[PDB]
């Protein structure tokens, strides 16, 4: 539930699913969704971006504050999540389903290869 | 910072805690915009007891109170009846707003804001002393309001007979004591409702009867949104000791009759209203985005002129389903305005201070 099984994780709270054709999905988690609060905007990045990781390439706004989404691996912006522009809602309800934001082409294997995985990521809320 | 005697039922509830002015308080329980749905849909309720409470006894309490507030209390003639009031500095800007309810000719209460208790205590104990006023902090109570247009009806399902007798009927702004109950039909949502006080050591459990009764818990969160869009003052950002009542939408509240009544404050006010002073509007931003405190608002007038206001308060309305602000601006401003986002200048709408009236937005 909180934190599905087959996933990997970045620290930024943001999760990432490997597609079928090798790209990654990302979204941020239950427990980043929790601290946002409603989410009532999202502005996303423009497809095609290549994006560094850790740049900020999304905001969230909630009603109490706007807040910055990094990119968890350096990579292209492939699809962005057009859902979210009449229901933001979604990174709510639906952190790890219909609330995903973008969709990225890996363009590095050694940052893949340390982002957290279900274990590392439930020791990293656990651990404060 | 501290905390309520409901601090466990609100746990219990699901609240996200904050520290709110040196007290632990619900930010929301889950969802602050459903929270704002319950209030303007059904039913929802909010801790409020960190507000702080003043009984005030003795045959000078009228005459004090005459002399203390910009309204004027001669206009509560009806057992119960209560008005909203500013407590003014000798200059004319803002102490604190609050509501006063009048019991008897020799009893009154007031109900102040919680981030303002001392500096008001201490504002009000000084300009009694002359008069000889009993005056009473109640801390021992709590107060819970329930607000939303089945709040009244929920609320009286834990009523008593005497309690349901006494409340049978109550008009807006008034306030009736009954039994440990107090029961005023007062809010800070724009919605109908009740505010009820009652002791500390009962409080858990009429809010946990309240929540079986259907009353959704609600947070600091939709307080907020609640009281904006209602076009509703948050003291401290639509005015502030700086801040006269006439630049914070707060004219309205100034009693100037009898012509003979003398309040501190008045004659600078009277110098203000001569000399004319900026005002409170509301703003609508229709594009994506969301207004926050304190941003510049800018406008120019016909003849090429540049003009800057301050927007005092921001938020999205969930109501509305756009941003919405009260700002204070310079008087001849037009029907838009500017408001400068991050590095953009985002374009909005000016309108009265004020955005969803019985129940609907005042397009
Ligand atoms: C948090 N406040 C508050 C309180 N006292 C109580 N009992 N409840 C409160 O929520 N005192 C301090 C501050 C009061 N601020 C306010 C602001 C607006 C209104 C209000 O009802 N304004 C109506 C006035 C209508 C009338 O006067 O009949 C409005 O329509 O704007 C009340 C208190």
């Amino acid at each position: 539930s909180n934190v599905p099984a087959e996933l990997k994780y970045s620290k930024e709270h943001e999760w990432l699913r490997k597609e079928a054709d090798g790209t990654y999905t990302v979204g941020i988690t239950e427990h980043a969704q929790e601290l946002l609060g409603d989410m009532v905007f999202v502005d996303l990045p423009e497809v095609g971006a290549t994006v560094s990781a850790g740049d900020d390439c999304a905001v969230a706004e909630s009603v109490k504050a706007a807040s910055d989404i990094y990119a968890p691996v350096s990579g292209e912006i492939v699809a962005v999540n057009d859902a979210l522009s009449d229901s933001p809602e979604l990174v709510n309800s639906e952190p790890y389903a219909g609330g995903w934001i973008f969709k990225i082409k890996a363009s590095d294997e050694s940052e893949l290869e340390s982002l957290l995985d279900a274990t590392a990521y439930e020791a990293l809320l656990e651990d404060e | 910072a501290q905390q309520t005697p409901l601090y466990e039922q609100h746990t219990l509830c699901g609240a996200r805690m904050v520290d709110f002015h040196g007290w632990m308080m619900p930010l929301h329980y889950g969802s602050q915009i459903d929270e704002h749905h319950a209030v303007r849909t059904d039913a929802g309720m909010f801790d409020v007891s960190h507000m702080t409470i003043v009984d005030l006894r003795g045959s000078r309490t009228r005459e004090f109170l005459r002399y203390l507030l910009a309204n004027d209390v001669a206009k509560l003639t009806k057992s119960g009846k209560a008005l909203y009031s500013g407590m003014l500095n000798a200059s004319g800007g803002v102490i604190d707003d609050l509501i006063v309810y009048y019991f008897t000719e020799d009893f009154f209460r007031l109900v102040v804001n919680s981030a303002t208790r001392e500096k008001d205590l201490s504002w009000i104990t000084q300009h009694a002393e002359p008069f000889g006023i009993e005056i009473t902090v109640r801390d021992d109570l709590s107060m819970i309001a329930v607000q939303g247009p089945n709040a009244q009806a929920k609320a009286a399902t834990l009523f008593n007979d005497a309690q349901r007798q006494a409340v049978e009927g109550m008009k807006p702004f008034f306030g009736v004591q009954a039994g440990d109950l107090f029961i005023a039909t007062t809010g800070y949502t724009g919605e109908a409702g009740y505010e009820i006080a009652l002791p500390n050591e009962k409080a858990a459990d009429f809010w946990r009867a309240l929540v079986e009764a259907g009353v959704k818990p609600c947070g600091l969160g939709a307080r907020d949104t609640l009281r904006l869009e209602a076009g509703m003052n948050l003291y401290g950002q639509e005015m502030d000791e700086t801040i006269s009542p006439l630049a914070a939408n707060m004219g309205w509240t100034i009693a100037w009759e009898p012509a003979d009544r003398d309040f501190i404050g008045r004659e600078a006010l009277e110098v203000q209203r001569e000399h004319g002073t900026e005002k409170l509007v509301g703003l609508v931003m229709t594009e994506k985005g969301v207004l926050r405190n304190e941003l510049p608002v800018r406008f120019t007038d016909a003849q090429g002129n540049q003009h800057e206001g301050i927007i005092t308060s921001g938020t999205f309305s969930p109501t509305l389903g756009y941003s919405i602000a009260l700002a204070r601006v310079p008087e001849g401003i037009g029907e838009t305005a500017i408001v400068q986002i991050r590095n953009r200048e985002m374009p909005v709408k000016v309108t009265k201070p004020v955005f969803v009236r019985n129940g609907k937005a005042v397009a």
